[PDB]
DNA sequence: TCAGGATGTATATATCTGACACGTGCCTGGAGACTAGGGAGTAATCCCCTTGGCGGTTAAAACGCGGGGGACAGCGCGTACGTGCGTTTAAGCGGTGCTAGAGCTGTCTACGACCAATTGAGCGGCCTCGGCACCGGGATTCTCGA
DNA sequence: TCGAGAATCCCGGTGCCGAGGCCGCTCAATTGGTCGTAGACAGCTCTAGCACCGCTTAAACGCACGTACGCGCTGTCCCCCGCGTTTTAACCGCCAAGGGGATTACTCCCTAGTCTCCAGGCACGTGTCAGATATATACATCCTGA
């Protein structure tokens, strides 16, 4: 029946489409096709996934199981992303 | 003996609440007593312990102190709160302002009540989004108001029209949400400024952790907070038997009851109306079956022996398998419910023998659930069973709540089994038609008893109430059963301090207090399938045995596979030492 | 014999004495200089003051006393070799500057 | 009769309201669940501070930003006032990523 | 416990181009990583701008090639002015 | 007479098929020299060090032509233009 | 010893040589204005790597620009090249 | 007492002893490991005979007994990860491998 | 005078993989080269690794991470397994 | 569909050539022995993050829904380089001389490194207060149509 | 070619909370006093970069057609925009316990220096072999044509 967690809306389109609109206004853009949203989730995963993975490889080397802001820093930092504020 | 050094601090103290607008001699030091009750009250009369603890909160203002009511839900607390707003409005002429804080599912009782008994008084509520709301707060910044109703989210959204505004006399509702110490609403309290006088409302005293502490011996009472700071670890040093608990700590006891005299009123309903026949409390013992068998300890094992296991293992694995539905894929790779599915859950085993017994007795049971998952796949193999129930949770948003009751209550109505969470409903769910009360796993605090136990005892229910609590045999959350019911069973001593929170008689605080300290003195010794004992625990009298036996000569001759479902040793093994 | 420090020596602010520290244990070279430390201290000087003049003017445009990340995007990417510098790194908070592309925007 | 805009306005003022602001955009708990999910693939359990989370969170909005204003320029150059899926791509797969 | 910045640097040095305009703690952690960040640079690329010549020592030459290679147009030759200046009033004293 | 488009296509082939270098020598030498001589007068040149800069030059070159050619064939335009040439240094993060 | 002055040292490089190094990179259809911005392109990049390269060259205190030094250039220009050295 | 180089006990072809030296004086750390530059050894065992490997395959698609440097880059690109890894970094002598436009070319 | 390569090494890599294929001398400069920045890469990661965790001493653990994080994709796992199997081989002798 | 057209395949030979095998000197890896310091471990204290739930309040998000305009094929027309083609011609190459400076070796100090006393400087807590944020309400301001 | 209407900025009034001073602590900076040692000059080698100088020849170039195609122009719808209305979940607050990062402080153990003799690799020479310029050959392949 309805027990399942399978029947949900899943996490990826957990990014709106007023969100990634207001986000791609700030970008100056106008018009805005359909496929845009997909395109950009996949894109938006993808980063995430790799900046998530230089991360989770600093976090694992120092033993620890908590994911710093020093660490995500580092990741930024090192893929030439590097971002001030923070570290 | 710090009470006399109490008794200094109240000295030197005692004239902040008035000056800036024997220990009961220190509120004793005002000599009047008026018994009776206001004239302007209308729509009905005042109970025997409402004119009492009327007397006794109004003889707390004519010391002008801050008072607590403690005593149990049922009991009124409604009219003798409003009674005392018409009464000090109409003798003693103070008249005002008032400011009360209610929870927002007990605004339309407060404020329906505030009509009948207190025509005169005018009011003001806050809900309808800030159009509705603004008109009132218009109507508000004027200073024209006398008792202003409000909720708990409203202090913080309405901290502007409070911050504006200096009150008076303000009665709370609710104390045991607002008790939170480090609580963000708490804080703006403190920095609310204040009114002069306050009360604090509470249905039950203070529970779970160590003694009073964050709401009422801090936040309550102007002297308590500068002398009970470093006090807290003094007092809260009992909670290494008998030496201690018993020997020297029982005279610390004494003054903890002695402090709390002037403050806390606390009574009993079966001291006063006493309405409910009788109850029955027992308990179960279940044990486990093919995944909560070894396999259970074998996960714990190769998983530990994600994080935060024991406290999370228990509350799905050890209540049913595959609440996960990773596994029940193994498990069950057809996705699809059939027979003993449900009943590969050693718990189940013990429900699924009641069902057929209550389907045929016709009686309407009250089940309380944590974590929903067991609400699903207790709703889906409930469906399985093919009886009709109702469901309710916190998703409901009170339209299925208001509408719902009204299909149970029903008496035609086939509706048995009724779904409950044990947060839900803010105990104004009001139902009083179910005699039997089954649980799968206990609650943190005695929340429990006093909310999921007090659905049934309230009046209206004249029937004998059973009570089915489940546990298995050779687990954690034993200790977690232990724990909280016998370690949170320090509570007894506030449980008792109603009885002579009450009129107290000279003996109870000394003999039948000692009577008590027997059930004080037994906690050690409560520490050490059966169809016939299982089937008569739910059996009230002999024409209930005549046809439970004849249920039993009804399965004697049909056979009712094996009792449960069992480590065919493929699945069992397999599951978990792939995943590590 | 009184302890003068050499930060002041050299008429600057950031100390010449926690970047020689730091510089040494930052295991760049086996062997440190002497004027080096000076010259970081002196280099960083003219940076700091650079980029925080430009925050300050871009913060006096707005009418705001203090300084947002925001002004100190604006005062980055502003001028034109100190983005060269900053271009492939990002920020946090700044945002932005407004630009509408010529033909987009409509008559 | 009601009262509208002219196409093409509305994003005009949008676009200044937006670019005016430093506001974060993105809604957080969001992408809170999102890189924990995407986060559970590589190791399970992880812990994430809240000011990783905030870190990660205003990276990639930023570096997303700059991707639709790159995607904005390719477009505008192919003569389209709008944006499709081809430039989005051509965007990174000229900038050297895919 | 102890957590090193340099904050009241970049404190004086506004105080000293505009007295009456101040700066949030956003901005100052901002900054903070700015000045490690460039710091970082000219310094890690002289080490290795020492290590081509095989020099052991680095000296004032080897950050100021590494401050004119590092950051590039007119910006540098200011560094280089207040740089120098620094040094030689540095060993006047 | 071949029709047009054929030669290029045989040239292309022609030239990504071959490693040799491409521009030649002796003018880019007067270019490397010439251009030199604005930093600092009278500098000096190992033939390697020309070679290097050459060759270098000469695949980032290629490699903007081929992202140009990209940005072209985007355009629906198979031609060229300055357009989209200065847009793959535009693009890139360059200018 | 002496020095011989031919003219053309900008655009010398020839629009068939430069339309081979474009038909390298795969193009179709050359117009006839990618010459001259292709020798705008040429010679800023010319500026910077030549710039990092002289820079090295005299902070060794050397008269001889030497291939290593352009290896150097080019490595903190973000594209490092190979067989020449280091 | 006989003198065995350390890098024939792993079973390697690169020197344990002169990446472990070069390592030190690199100033990388002020302490270096014991087992680091075996590490090291082996991780560039594994590189360079698969990078060399491809090229050989290359070198024999060409019927090439020897490699070229075009050998060498149609066996980086011809690897999807390898040119990952490689994919910023250029290269000399090597060229660019054949590809065509799939419109672009005409029927 | 003296200027060392890695050489001989490439060769033998060359002579247990393919043995009849031979390299040529811009082959071995240009793989030489490689190493070499390889080797620069992983190192020079790898100190900076270890000064993030404020460790003075740069370990096999280092070099771990420092490989697994440089080079993405697959090729990782090999050289992990490669490594630690070295590791282990020299430690057992 | 077919003939003669301007470009790429395989086959002997030969032919410089530079990679590789073979053989010396020599600078650096390596084992053995002897001294010091870097990090891993156990263990209380306090602060932050988890994983299952509750109660509320709104601003945003979703779903229609008309409808305006831009993507989007087609259609012609005028350039615009593509493709030979004689005609110059400057790059490649081989072929000397001349010497500037890169590189190597040798001494000799000015200089960082390390260590022992000495102490202002910078960082945490405490406390205070202007400056930024929010709220009606009201004076333009560009945009939608006559 | 012009006039109303929703947006936007100008206004004070609260209002509240980080930013800034102020006080006190403690520990890295600072100041000498040896002391070993890169590197700074100083001189000597030679070798590779810089001059023509002449010959040889693919390479580039101005110029002639001649179709390819890029751009302007033009209908045709289909997709996205701007409202307008439900609806709903992020956002706070609250709860229940639990566990994961830190900072001193003895305690070992693994790699810095460190002096000693011994063998692996490279700069330098012989002395032989894969490949590119050099020749001649059906086939792979495309344009004109039908
Ligand atoms: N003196 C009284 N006369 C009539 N009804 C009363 C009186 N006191 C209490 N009640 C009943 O009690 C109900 C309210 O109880 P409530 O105040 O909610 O209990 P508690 O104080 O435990 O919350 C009312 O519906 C009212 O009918
Ligand atoms: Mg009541």
């Amino acid at each position: 029946a309805k027990r399942h967690r399978k029947v949900l809306r899943d996490n990826i389109q957990g990014i709106t489409k007023p969100a990634i609109r207001r986000l791609a206004r700030r970008g100056g853009v106008k018009r805005i096709s359909g496929l845009i949203y997909e395109e950009t989730r996949g894109v938006l995963k993808v980063f995430l996934e790799n900046v998530i993975r230089d991360a989770v490889t600093y976090t694992e080397h120092a033993k620890r199981k908590t994911v710093t802001a020093m660490d995500v820093v580092y990741a930024l930092k090192r893929q030439g992303r590097t971002l001030y504020g923070f570290g | 003996l710090l009470d006399q050094t109490k008794d200094t601090r109240i000295t030197h103290l005692l004239r902040q609440t008035n000056a800036f607008l024997d220990y009961y001699n220190v509120a004793h030091r005002i000599k009047e007593d008026i018994k009776k009750q206001p004239s302007i009250l209308v729509g009905g009369t005042l109970k025997d312990y409402q004119i009492k603890g009327l007397q006794w909160m109004v003889s707390l203002f004519n010391n002008h102190l801050n008072g607590i009511l403690a005593d149990e839900m049922g009991l009124g607390k409604t009219i003798q709160t409003i009674s005392l707003l018409t009464y000090l409005y109409e003798m003693k002429n103070i008249r005002g302002p008032y400011l009360v804080i209610v929870p927002l599912s007990t605004l339309s009782n407060w404020s329906s009540e505030f009509a009948k008994w207190a025509p005169t008084l005018r009011t003001i509520s806050f809900k309808g989004s800030p159009n509705e709301r603004k008109a009132k707060q218009a109507k508000i910044r004027a200073g024209e108001f006398d008792v202003v109703l409000t909720t708990f989210e409203y202090i913080i959204k309405e901290r502007a029209l409070l911050s504006k505004v200096k009150w008076v006399h303000m009665i709370i509702d609710e104390g045991h949400r607002m008790k939170n110490a480090q609580s963000k609403l708490s804080l703006t309290l403190n920095t609310h400024y204040h009114a002069d006088y306050r009360l604090i409302l509470t249905g039950t005293p203070l529970q779970n952790n160590l003694p009073e502490l964050w709401a009422l011996l801090n936040f309550v009472l102007p002297k308590i907070f500068n002398s009970v700071k470093s006090f807290d670890e003094w007092f809260n040093t009992p909670f290494d038997k008998i030496e201690l608990s018993e020997e020297e700590t029982l005279l610390v006891i004494r003054r903890l009851h002695k402090v709390l005299r002037p403050f806390l009123l606390r009574r009993l309903k079966k001291d006063v109306e006493k309405e409910l026949p009788d109850k029955v409390e027992k308990v179960v013992k279940c044990k486990m079956s093919a995944l909560q068998q070894i396999m259970y300890q074998q996960m714990l094992k190769y998983r530990r022996l994600g994080f935060n296991n024991q406290i999370m293992q228990l509350k799905k694995i050890c209540n049913h398998p595959f609440v996960f539905e990773e596994v029940e894929d193994q498990i069950n790779p057809t996705r699809e419910t059939n027979d003993d599915i449900w009943r590969v859950a050693g718990k189940f085993e013990l429900l699924d023998r009641i069902l057929p017994k209550l389907k045929a007795t016709g009686h309407r049971v009250l089940i309380f659930f944590q974590m929903t998952q067991i609400m699903d796949i207790m709703e889906d193999f409930l469906r399985y069973i093919n009886i009709k129930y109702l469901r309710l949770d916190g998703h409901t948003k009170s339209d299925e709540r208001s509408e719902l009751l009204r299909l149970f209550n029903a008496p035609d109505s086939e509706y048995l089994c009724f779904i409950l969470s044990t947060r839900a409903g803010g105990l104004g769910l009001n139902l009083q038609t179910a005699d039997t009360v089954i649980i799968f796993d206990t609650d943190w605090n005695p929340h429990q008893d006093l909310q999921a136990q007090d659905r049934a005892h309230r009046i209206g229910q004249k029937n004998e109430v059973r009570i089915l609590r489940l546990i298995t045999t050779n687990s954690v959350e034993e200790v977690i059963l232990e724990r909280a019911y016998k370690k949170l069973d320090i509570d007894g001593k506030v449980i008792q301090a109603g009885k002579f929170d009450n009129k107290s008689t000279s003996e109870e605080q000394e003999a039948l207090l000692r009577s008590l300290l027997d059930a004080e003195e037994e906690r050690r010794k409560k520490r050490e399938l059966k169809d016939s004992e299982i089937n008569e625990i739910l059996a009230r009298n002999d024409e209930e045995m005549a046809v439970l036996t004849r249920m039993d000569e009804d399965r004697s001759k049909k056979e009712e596979k094996s009792r449960l479902l069992e480590k065919k040793r493929e699945e069992s093994e397999s599951a978990a030492v792939y995943n590590g | 014999a009184k302890a003068k420090t050499r930060s002041s020596r050299a008429g600057l602010q950031f100390p010449v004495g926690r970047v020689h520290r730091l510089l040494r244990k930052g295991n760049y070279a086996e062997r440190v200089g002497a004027g080096a430390p000076v010259y970081l201290a002196a280099v960083l000087e003219y940076l700091t003051a650079e980029i925080l003049e430009l925050a300050g003017n871009a913060a006096r445009d707005n009418k705001k006393t203090r300084i947002i990340p925001r002004h100190l995007q604006l005062a980055v990417r502003n001028d034109e070799e100190l983005n060269k510098l900053l271009g492939r790194v990002t920020i946090a908070q700044g945002g932005v500057l407004p630009n509408i592309q010529s033909v987009l925007l409509p008559k | 009769k009601p009262h509208r805009y002219r196409p093409g306005t509305v994003a005009l003022r949008e676009i200044r309201r937006y670019q005016k602001s430093t506001e974060l955009l993105i809604r957080k708990l969001p992408f809170q669940r999102l890189v924990r999910e995407i986060a559970q693939d590589f190791k399970t359990d992880l812990r994430f501070q809240s000011s990783a989370v905030m870190a990660l969170q205003e990276a990639s909005e930023a570096y997303l930003v700059a991707l639709f204003e790159d995607t904005n320029l390719c477009a505008i150059h192919a003569k389209r006032v709008t944006i499709m899926p081809k430039d989005i791509q051509l965007a990174r797969r000229i900038r050297g990523e895919r | 416990t102890r957590k090193e910045s340099y904050a009241i640097y970049v404190y004086k040095v506004l105080k000293q181009v505009h007295p009456d305009t101040g700066i949030s703690s956003k901005a100052m952690s901002i900054m903070n990583s700015f000045v490690n960040d460039v710091f970082e640079r000219i310094a890690g690329e002289a080490s290795r701008l020492a290590h081509y010549n095989k020099r052991s020592t680095i000296t004032s030459r080897e950050i100021q090639t590494a401050v004119r290679l590092l950051l590039p147009g007119e910006l540098a030759k200011h560094a280089v002015s207040e740089g120098t200046k620094a040094v030689t009033k540095y060993t006047s004293a």
